[PDB]
RNA sequence: GGAUACUGC
DNA sequence: TCACGCAGTATCCTGT
């Protein structure tokens, strides 16, 4: 009778079914001795509201204070007589609860005796500002059903749940294989200490064609790779896919080249050939229903894939669209909205993994296109099928099979990328730590995770959480640097988890600091008890520390090490966001005072540390909000380390939880400007020996808005400047290289790929009012004018600057690389690249180096040294 | 034209708007954006060449406790653009009195715009008194200002300051003011 | 004055 | 229905 199942996703519809939450997941069946999909419908999640009594009766805010003391009986009587009848509430259950509160609503005491009213969700909803004669405020009027369920039942992330006395379903309500109905929320509980079960995964890739007349994208091929036992707590399985299925549909006009029958016969029997897009979509829906994946992964799934899928299903009136999801519904969700919430609802109950979002969150790359992602992660080359050749490929069996295999290879690449980054296990870990739903975690963003973390933390500790919403302060301190070149060891001292440690040490929390609805609040007293925000922060920090210890294990696999590093980064970011949300205007926990205070304390700390270093008669040359660079003025590494230790201890002697550590020993340093420098980090191997690794921070060479050519040039220059060669020789070499570059440009020998400049779009192409002045936007517009996939906000665009005889400014002469390769009037504007890409960068890298000045550099490149 | 003589011109030929802008510039060695645009366009109109204007602005701003390289980094492009050297590369004409009156409205800390329109009557009276204008002339200028015909007020200023009974020209451009003053004097 | 980028923590 | 904070460097434009 007891139903034990692992829950993965939850879906609620606030408008159709009030008080119903649809949990989805896996259940164990002995008859098939396997795991099957299950859908449990929790019903009757009653609304709960909290009424705050007044200290003195007020005559409906007309006569003001009357002097009559108010007790819980008065509040209950007022609610039963006036409010209930007025707002059409039939039946409710009321009790008294002593609850604490510290947030941004004034006149609400720290700890008060609220009246808790529980009534069904079918009744109307009380207004937020409802004020009577005995109660001054109402909390929880617009709380969602899923939030109430998760917080009341203390459910945090995917886990094992036990249901007592489940009930069957009168009629089918889901496409799963097992169903159950819970008539109360108290019947669901969480059982700890059990392993996650395997979850099916389907990686899908689509290939379409734009029919010009309708300007609508038509699907011509789909490929999918399916794994039935993908783990959520172990390494990815090798190979990453078990089975596969491919479907290919003839266009509305073209016909097969009278050999597709033989081609498919001799190739394989797993390819399904259909004649009309309706049949293709129907077969895809049937296959999805049969396989029943818990995770569907793809590239641009939220943006293009699922949107086009739903659009084509609607256009073709393909029966049983709800198969795409897991719940059987009649009316399609409205097509539109921000991000992919409509797409998420269309696929309700199925986790969706867009490798673009996960790649943006986890790693950093110049471009997040599939080709670049495959190049940077899998280290492989992906061929590109031109958009204009897919239509023409319906002229030979070989070409059509090649197109289908290209789709298959794209699906395989997507699955491999998913496996490499550990997207799924990391998503599970983050979701468990925070407490949100997994789909929300995989949709990206940071606000929701911290929101749910603090929600759980406060609810567990008997608090009333706020109601969901319906350069503003000083930050860090950047010390003025002593720009130059340093040929001696530079000791970098960095604080460990600065802001989290500040929150812990000084006990900064909602319940500790006294805010007043733009001045820095005073530090909380030291006689209090640690709040909720500090404790949570501590937990996160400890997690990170443990991961770091794992990373420190000797003789560890490279790949695994990298994974651990990623994990560490994630956790760090989580903590930092737990700080940053405190100053997020649209956050559920906006506490700008607190955040300000945090930053202020950080500044103070840095100042003090600098002072101490100077009191030790050392030299301080840079610091960015938690760090100090010290010019050791020595060449004996051991001695440097000794000094490190010494100062380290000294600093630590002033703090309890804060700590400072040696973040690196630079053999040489080239400090150009605030947050722009390069160095040779010293990694010690033992016996006094050490290796050197080049490190760059903020230089144009590590920026994506400069032509690769220039970047490489600068890199070479840096390698020359940071070495130990005699300065004169260094300069000579630099000159030589620059001249080489000049020649390579003048003869046009440099590969075209090196002439590209990449830039991202913050808005859509149309919103920019400077379509002419902004080059990248121009290119985007051209792309959208062409007959291929459109470019939208967040999509990086690569462009080249060329010559056309227009005699316009460079900003107006941008062109797509393909365009340059196609048109017979466009040639690369050598001059520009030599004058505004290589020369600036190099000059800024050579500013503090004696013997090299702008003029000279220009000369070495063949430019005219007059206007420089 | 020489930079040094520019100050001299500010004594007589400069219309009151440019006089106010120049006084503020020499008092503080810095102008908000509107003042920069207006004064740069006017100095372009009088004839200050790109090299001359660059030198003047460099020398004036360097005294404001800013890095020398910062000027070439930031304001050089603006100075070039005023002379149609970059961007669309258009020989932008000097502001017309109609534009100045209907251009960006000055606020606290600003000194651009037409003083006759953007100065309170008491402030305009004080300024006119400061320039040793005869009491009758100051009263006449104030009366014209109250009539919303600020261009006529500037014409009266020109008549009084140049010791000419009638201006003889319809003042509709600050460069016209400077040209008429130069014609009368030189 | 404004607009467009992306580094640092 | 959404969306972490702030400090800092680099480039480019201002007609109807
Ligand atoms: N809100 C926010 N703050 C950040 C972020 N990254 C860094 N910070 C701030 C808060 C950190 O405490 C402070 C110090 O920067 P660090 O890179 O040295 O990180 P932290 O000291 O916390 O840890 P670590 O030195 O890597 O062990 O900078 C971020 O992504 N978001
Ligand atoms: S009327 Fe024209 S020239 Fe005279 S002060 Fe006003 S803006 Fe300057
Ligand atoms: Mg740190
Ligand atoms: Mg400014």
């Amino acid at each position: 009778q007891v139903f034990r199942f692992y829950w993965l996703d939850a879906y609620e519809d606030q408008y159709s079914q009030p008080g119903v939450v649809y949990l989805f997941g896996k259940v164990w069946i002995e008859s098939a001795d396997a795991y099957v999909s299950c859908c449990v419908s929790v019903k009757n999640i009653e609304r709960t509201v909290y009424l705050l009594p007044r200290e003195n009766r007020v005559q409906l805010s007309t006569g003001k204070d009357t002097g009559a003391p108010v007790s819980m009986m008065h509040v209950y009587q007022e609610f039963n007589e006036a409010v209930a009848e007025k707002y059409k509430i039939m039946k409710f259950k009321s009790k008294k609860v002593d609850k604490d509160y510290a947030f941004e609503i004034p006149d609400v005491p720290a700890s008060s005796e609220y009246l808790e009213v529980r009534y069904s969700a079918d009744s109307p909803q009380l207004p937020q500002d409802l004020k009577g004669e005995t109660f001054s405020h109402v909390f929880g009027t617009n709380t969602s059903s899923l939030e109430l369920f998760l917080l009341s039942r203390k459910i945090k992330g995917p886990s094992w749940l036990e249901i007592k006395s489940p009930q069957l379903s009168s009629q089918p309500m889901s496409w799963c294989k097992v169903e159950a109905v819970v008539t109360r929320p108290d019947q669901v509980s969480v059982v700890k200490d059990l392993a996650p079960p395997p979850v099916v995964v389907l990686s899908l890739s689509m290939k379409t064609v734009q029919n010009a007349k309708t300007h609508q994208n038509e699907i011509v091929a789909i490929a999918a790779l399916v794994h039935h036992t993908f783990p959520l707590d172990k390494a990815p399985p090798q190979p990453p896919f078990q089975t596969h299925f491919c479907v290919l549909s003839k266009l509305n006009d073209c016909i097969f080249p009278y050999d597709y029958n033989e081609a498919v016969k001799q190739k394989n029997a797993n390819i399904e050939i259909a004649l009309t897009e309706r049949t293709l979509l129907g077969f895809f829906l049937a296959k999805i229903h049969k396989i029943d994946p818990d995770v569907i992964v793809g590239h641009d799934i939220y943006g293009f894939d699922l949107e086009v899928l739903l659009q084509r299903i609607n256009s073709c009136k393909v029966p049983f669209w709800s198969k795409i999801g897991r719940l059987r519904r009649s009316v399609m969700p409205k097509l539109g909205g921000r991000s992919g919430f409509a797409e998420r609802n269309a696929a309700c109950g199925r986790i969706i993994c867009d490798i673009e979002i996960s790649a943006k969150e986890l790693i950093r790359c110049k471009s997040y296109h599939l080709s670049e992602l495959v190049h940077q992660i899998l280290k492989a080359e992906r061929v590109v099928i031109p958009p204009e050749n897919i239509r023409n490929a319906y002229n030979d069996s070989v070409h059509l099979l090649y197109m289908l295999e290209n789709t298959w290879i794209d699906a395989k690449f997507i699955l491999q990328i998913m496996c490499e980054l550990n997207v799924l296990p990391l998503a599970l870990q983050i979701t468990n730590i925070a407490g949100n739903v997994m789909s929300r975690t995989l949709m990206g963003g940071r606000s929701e995770r911290n929101e749910y973390l603090l929600l759980h933390a406060f609810t567990e500790n008997n608090f009333i959480v706020p109601d969901k919403p319906v350069a503003a302060y000083a930050g860090g301190l950047v010390l003025e640097p002593k720009v130059g070149f340093y040929d001696k060891f530079i000791l970098l001292l960095d604080f460990n988890s600065l802001y989290p440690s500040i929150i812990q040490e000084y006990n900064i929390c909602f319940t500790t600091v006294h805010r007043e609805a733009d001045e820095i609040p005073e530090l909380p007293h030291s006689d209090l008890e640690m709040g909720i925000l500090p404790r949570e922060i501590r937990k996160l920090v400890e997690r990170r520390r443990h991961v770091k210890q794992l990373m420190k294990q000797p003789d560890l696999n490279p790949d695994l090490y990298l994974q651990y590093d990623i994990r560490q980064k994630a956790l760090k970011l989580t903590a930092n966001s737990m700080y940053g949300c405190l100053g997020f205007s649209y956050s559920r926990f906006y506490a700008k005072p607190l955040a300000a205070l945090v930053t202020h304390q950080g500044r103070e700390i840095l100042l003090h540390t600098k002072e101490m270093v100077q009191k030790m008669n050392l030299e301080v040359i840079y610091g960015d909000t938690d760090s100090i660079m010290i010019n050791t003025n020595c060449n004996n590494l051991e001695e440097v380390f000794k000094l490190g230790n010494r100062v380290k201890s000294e600093i630590n002697k002033s703090y309890k939880l804060l700590e400072i550590d040696i973040d690196g020993i630079f053999k040489s340093l080239l400090l150009l400007k605030k947050k722009k420098y390069a160095a040779l980090t010293v990694e010690p191997t033992g016996d006094g020996k050490y290796v050197t690794k080049q490190e760059l921070k903020g230089l144009d060479i590590v920026r994506r808005d400069w032509c690769e050519l220039a970047k490489q040039a600068g890199n070479y220059v840096i390698s020359q400047i940071l070495s130990d060669q005699p300065r004169d020789s260094i300069v000579e070499n630099i000159q030589k290289k620059l001249t080489e570059i000049g020649e390579n440009v003048t003869n046009g020998t440099v590969p075209i790929t090196q002439y590209e400049i990449n830039k991202a779009l913050t808005k859509d192409p149309q919103d920019y009012p400077d379509k002419k002045s902004l080059p990248h936007v121009h290119v985007a517009l051209w792309i959208n004018s062409q007959g291929g996939r459109k470019v939208k906000a967040g999509d990086t665009i690569s462009y080249v600057i060329c010559q056309d005889g227009s005699n316009l400014s460079a900003s107006q002469r941008a062109y797509a690389q393909e365009q340059l390769q196609k048109q017979e009037n466009l040639s690369i504007d050598t001059q520009y690249y030599l004058s505004q890409q290589v020369h600036p960068v190099v000059a800024r890298i050579c500013e503090p180096i004696d013997g090299i000045d702008s003029a000279l550099i220009a000369m070495w490149l063949g430019l005219d040294p007059s206007q420089f | 034209i020489s930079l040094e003589q520019i100050d001299g011109f500010a004594a007589k030929s400069f219309p009151l708007c440019m006089r106010q802008l120049h006084k503020s510039l020499r008092e503080n060695h810095h102008l908000r954006h509107g003042g920069r645009m207006q004064y740069g366009l006017f100095l372009k109109g009088i004839g200050l060449t790109l090299e001359q204007a660059l030198q003047f602005w460099r020398l004036e701003f360097t005294k404001g406790k800013v890095d020398s390289e910062k000027f070439d980094k930031v304001y050089a492009y603006s100075i070039r653009h005023n002379y149609g050297k970059e961007g669309k590369r258009t020989d932008y004409t000097p502001y017309s009195c109609m534009k100045v009156i209907l251009s960006n409205p000055p606020s606290q800390g600003d000194y651009h715009g037409c003083p006759f329109r953007h100065s309170d009557p008491e402030l305009l009276k004080q300024k006119l008194q400061s320039f040793k204008v005869p009491s009758s002339g100051i009263n006449q200028i104030l009366e014209l200002v109250k009539g919303m015909h600020y261009q006529l007020a500037c014409q009266k200023y020109f008549e009084l300051t140049h010791s000419v009974d009638d201006c003889g020209f319809s003042l509709n451009h600050p460069n016209q003011y400077f040209a008429e003053s130069q014609k009368l004097l030189t």
